[PDB]
RNA sequence: GAAUACUGCCAGCUGGGACUGAGGACUGCGACGUAAGUCAAGGAUGCUGGCAUAAUGGUUAUAUGCCGCCCGUCUUGAAAC
RNA sequence: AAAUAUGUAAGAAGUCCUUGUUACUUAAUUGAACGUGGACAUUUGAAUGAAGAGCUUUUAGUGGGCCAUUUUUGGUAAGCA
């Protein structure tokens, strides 16, 4: 018959990697979760305890609990033509701060800084984003950089 | 279609781990320079390690022939792949401009070996300054002193769908 | 032919022009449309759709409801509206000297206002006392109120009042309800 | 009250300031077009005396004409189509040209027609074939009043000013584009010029980046 | 009621454009440009023939 | 008699008609699941907060 | 030292042909005019001829050119041997 | 160890400053959560588009499918499964 236990084709998704097996460092342990937080779920194949079934890994969510040992994360999932709400309870050897959230508080803190900095003159802030404009232009040289010619090579076997 | 001649010169965008690139030059036989840019990228992406990502384009500029009313004959060297393989020839064609023999070149190989744009790369072409350079046969045919010859059996078409005489093909 | 991103030649959805065949209401209707056209004023617009409303979207605001209303600071001289019908509530005592605007009254609630010292107003009487809705408190009954959304969205761990004709013991009380006869629900 | 002749002369005045200063906006915008282009022309030149090359500025507006029709569309391009409002064969749209534009663009590769359009071809398509968006209605131009009602409040005032907007990149491309109505092209008048449309350019068809000659299409299907 | 075209019907591309008077008055479509003796490089034109 | 079995066709489909939409968010949500410690304390905390409140703007 | 080709622009001029004439007092934006006013400026008017009847037209039969498989049903699929 | 697909974020329900509550927590006004008062507004925090956005009730038919490109399993193969 067929097979869909709980941790059915979790082969390669929960070895642990290569030459990096063994126990885990005490910075997982030393990190510390609020509520709202937003967290990275990677299992840990090492802990049997408190793990994330096989669909939650790398999804990020939001913290909502803290107790003891581990945090209660919401995901969304998609069932069928919605998104439902996940909880998890996760022990902290599975989860990870995500680096996004804090690299967006980064640019909300310097862009906070621009804007009051320019406040004291009016200078047109401009604290939108822009992405890649095109390139405008230029006067490139030749001295000491007169073109080479090319020319497509011919065949050979090179065997 | 009926090609020009552009040189497309090019290079990689500048870093500051290298500022000024090498400048890199090719001369393309296209019909525009859209068509003669994609060469050149093409080209550049089966020698160096480039893309048009990667890269830029500093100029392009169509070279048109010299002395267009010289009669010259041209050696052309070419790769082509065939239904098995890759070969190479060479091939020379007596012809009055660089373009014009590109476009006979393009012609006889479609006509004689099947073989299609995409699939003939055209290696180096180059006027042959001397005669007795002159290899093949059906081109130093036309290269004897005081050449002449008849052209037999004229064919006149006809506006009208019926003649009123049995027409003759004297020239 | 187009790519259409929506449905073609839908209607709005919202209903004009009510259902109702009543000869008074379209007078109405049709002072509050041209009311809602030209004074540019939001009450206009909002009572003629209220206008619309169907009996289950007009529930009866009570005169208990009115005077908590009242109660509201710096609201002691408005005038009460209630595109419906105002009914009476025996579970107040006292009761101020309002003005309240409805399309109808029961008896009760007629006489509870008249006997405090108010007036009942009509819907046209309200129109040329206030054209733009000065000094106006709009009220509306309670909707979710009904017996019939008791029963809406039933199902598993909801807590949704199961479609039943009889009550008591041996009425849907059992397997599936406690968890002595299989489980809970 | 008469009120047909005070008003009337005062609305005539009026819109004679509003004219005046069309026309001036109009003789410097031709003033700054021919003074760009001949100052291009003369880099140009004085790189080539001093050896050097001059690398001119990527283009950054392109115009985007809808080529294959609505059947048989994968999910993914089709919905870059209705998000760039081709949702019509022979219907075109200028887009401002950025990295998160190109990727677009690149999605709908084998689909559209795509090039740098030129000043002539920006005001034959306005002049032409222009339509505004009022309250979800396509409303001919035809009139400067609908153009300064509508995009007045950023600053533009005529139709030569919004095709300014347009040409000249600015701040406020974004309002003028999604003001324009998208563009109701014809077939081609002398045909499209290949046997066969669905290659690419490059490979003799009509689809791509056929990039500075949309302008011979676009005066053809305009 | 019916939508008149400029570039052809010169009282509505006058209506529209104010500026095209003086444009035709002028003749700035055929404008006559100032000629400059420049003269390129002469590593540029060998690189041009360069084979 | 055999027929079919399983497929996933159509199914992308039928939930895009009017599909995949993202469930509301709130201001203010659901406590359950959180800790019983810390919501016996929190409706304390509530509790002490709002008379402190109703103290201040009494 | 020129010309010409190629490509591109003109709010340059101009000839022929076809289809359409919706709307129905005025209002608007304009142009030419010092002004009165005029105009190709928010949709066709002016002049003329023949006929005033089966002439146009409608209907019907026939002929010609091109097209057109038998309906209803079950079915993934029916003109179905 | 790709390509293609795939999760999250791109603010006002945000950030910062100050100090109130608690029976939780700490050696400790230490912290946790929710707050009071104050400051930051149209480039309010990338692009593009929005055709309205959100929500509810009720009910029909359907629950034999098949074909094409690409990936792919059994089979020598099949207009096969
Ligand atoms: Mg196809
Ligand atoms: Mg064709």
């Amino acid at each position: 018959g067929k097979s869909h236990g709980y941790r059915s084709r979790t082969r390669y998704m929960f070895q642990r990697d290569f030459r990096k097996h063994g126990a885990v460092h005490l910075s997982t342990y030393l990190k510390v979760y609020k509520v709202g937080d937003i967290v990275d779920i990677k299992a840990n194949g090492s802990i049997q305890k408190g793990m994330p079934h096989k669909f939650y890994q790398g999804k990020t969510g939001v913290v909502y609990n803290v107790t003891k040992s581990s945090v209660g994360v919401i995901i969304n999932k998609m069932v069928g033509n919605r998104y439902l709400e996940k909880r998890l309870n996760l022990r902290v050897e599975h989860i990870k701060h995500s680096k996004c959230r804090q690299e967006f508080l980064e640019r909300v803190k310097a862009n906070a800084a621009k804007r009051a900095e320019a406040k004291a003159q009016g200078v047109a802030v401009q604290l939108k984003r822009q992405p890649a404009q095109p390139r405008e232009s230029r006067i490139v040289s030749t001295e000491g950089n007169v073109p080479q010619t090319l020319a497509p090579v011919p065949y050979e076997t090179f065997i | 279609a009926h090609f020009k001649e552009y040189q497309v010169i090019g290079r990689r965008l500048p870093t500051e781990s290298v500022p000024e690139p090498k400048l890199f030059r090719m001369r393309i036989f296209a019909s525009n320079e859209v068509i003669a840019k994609s060469r050149y990228w093409y080209f550049l992406q089966k020698l160096h390690k480039v893309k048009k990502a990667s890269g830029e384009i500093v100029s392009i500029n169509q070279i048109n022939e010299a002395h267009p009313t010289k009669v010259k004959n041209f050696g052309v060297w070419v790769r082509y792949d065939s239904r098995s393989g890759t070969h190479n020839m060479y091939k020379e064609i007596r012809d009055v401009s660089r373009v014009a023999a590109v476009e006979t070149l393009y012609q006889d190989m479609a006509a004689r070996h099947r073989a299609r744009f995409r699939s003939i790369h055209i290696l180096k072409v180059a006027e042959i300054e001397k005669t007795a350079d002159v290899k093949r046969q059906y081109v130093k045919q036309f290269l004897t002193k005081d050449l002449k010859f008849p052209l037999p059996h004229r064919v006149q078409k006809s506006t009208k769908t019926f003649s009123y005489k049995r027409p003759s093909t004297f020239y | 032919g187009i790519d259409h991103t929506s449905k073609q030649h839908k209607r709005s959805g919202h209903r004009t022009a009510p259902k109702s065949d009543n000869v008074y209401l379209k007078l109405l209707v049709k002072l509050y449309t041209f009311l809602a056209r030209r004074t540019d004023a939001p009450f206009n617009k909002v009572v003629l759709k209220a206008l619309f409303l169907s009996k289950i979207n007009r529930p009866p605001v009570s005169v208990s409801r009115i005077a908590r209303a009242l109660k509201q600071e710096g609201a002691a001289n408005k005038t009460v509206v209630v595109v419906g019908t105002v009914t009476d509530d025996a579970r107040i005592f006292e009761f101020p000297k309002t003005t309240v605007a409805a399309l109808r009254f029961t008896a009760g609630a007629r006489a509870k206002i008249v006997k405090a010292g108010g007036e009942c107003i009509t819907l046209d009487q309200l129109a040329v006392r206030a054209p733009k809705g000065q000094n106006t408190l709009i009220l509306r009954g309670p909707r979710n109120s009904r017996e019939a959304v008791r029963h809406f969205g039933m199902g598993p761990h909801k807590g949704k009042a199961p479609r039943i004709l009889s009550t008591g013991r041996k009425f849907e009380r059992a397997r599936g309800r406690r968890r002595s006869k299989g489980f809970k629900v | 009250a008469e009120q047909v002749a005070a008003e009337r002369a005062a609305r005539k005045a009026a819109n004679k300031e509003k004219r005046a200063i069309i026309l001036e906006r109009n003789a410097a915008y031709q003033k700054e077009y021919e003074t760009a282009e001949r100052n291009i022309i003369q880099a140009k030149r004085d790189a080539k005396a001093a050896g050097s090359y001059y690398v001119e500025a990527q283009h950054k507006l392109v115009f985007v004409v809808r080529i294959k029709g609505i059947n048989k569309i994968p999910p993914k391009p089709r919905k870059v189509l209705q998000l760039l409002r081709l949702t019509r064969i022979n219907s075109g749209t200028f887009v401002k040209v950025t990295k998160a534009t190109l990727e677009l663009l690149k999605l709908i590769e084998p689909y559209v027609a795509y090039g740098y359009p030129s000043y002539s071809t920006i005001r034959q398509l306005v002049y032409k074939r222009g339509f505004g968006k009022i309250n979800k209605q396509r409303v001919p131009l035809s009139d400067n009043a609908i153009i300064e009602a509508n995009l007045g409040k950023y600053g533009i005032l005529s139709i030569d000013d919004l095709i300014h907007e347009i040409i000249t990149v600015g701040p406020h491309f974004k309002q003028a584009n999604n003001f324009l109505w998208p563009f109701k092209l014809s077939n081609p008048s002398g045909g499209w010029g290949v046997p066969r449309k669905f290659k690419h350019f490059i490979q003799g068809g009509s689809f791509g980046n056929r990039e500075e000659f949309i302008n011979k299409l676009v005066k053809s299907m305009n | 009621v019916l939508k008149k075209n400029p570039l052809k019907n010169k009282q509505v591309l006058l209506r529209l454009n104010p500026y095209a008077k003086v444009f035709a008055a002028e003749k700035l479509g055929s404008k006559k440009a100032e000629k400059t003796g420049t003269k390129p490089a002469a590593v540029f034109t060998e690189t041009l023939k360069h084979d | 008699a055999k027929s079919k079995n399983h497929t996933a066709h159509n199914q992308t489909r039928k939930a895009h008609r009017n599909g995949i939409k993202k469930p509301k968010t709130y201001k203010y949500p659901s406590l359950k699941g959180v800790d019983p410690k810390f919501r016996r304390n929190h409706k304390h905390a509530l509790h002490g907060t709002a008379k402190a409140l109703a103290a201040a703007k009494k």
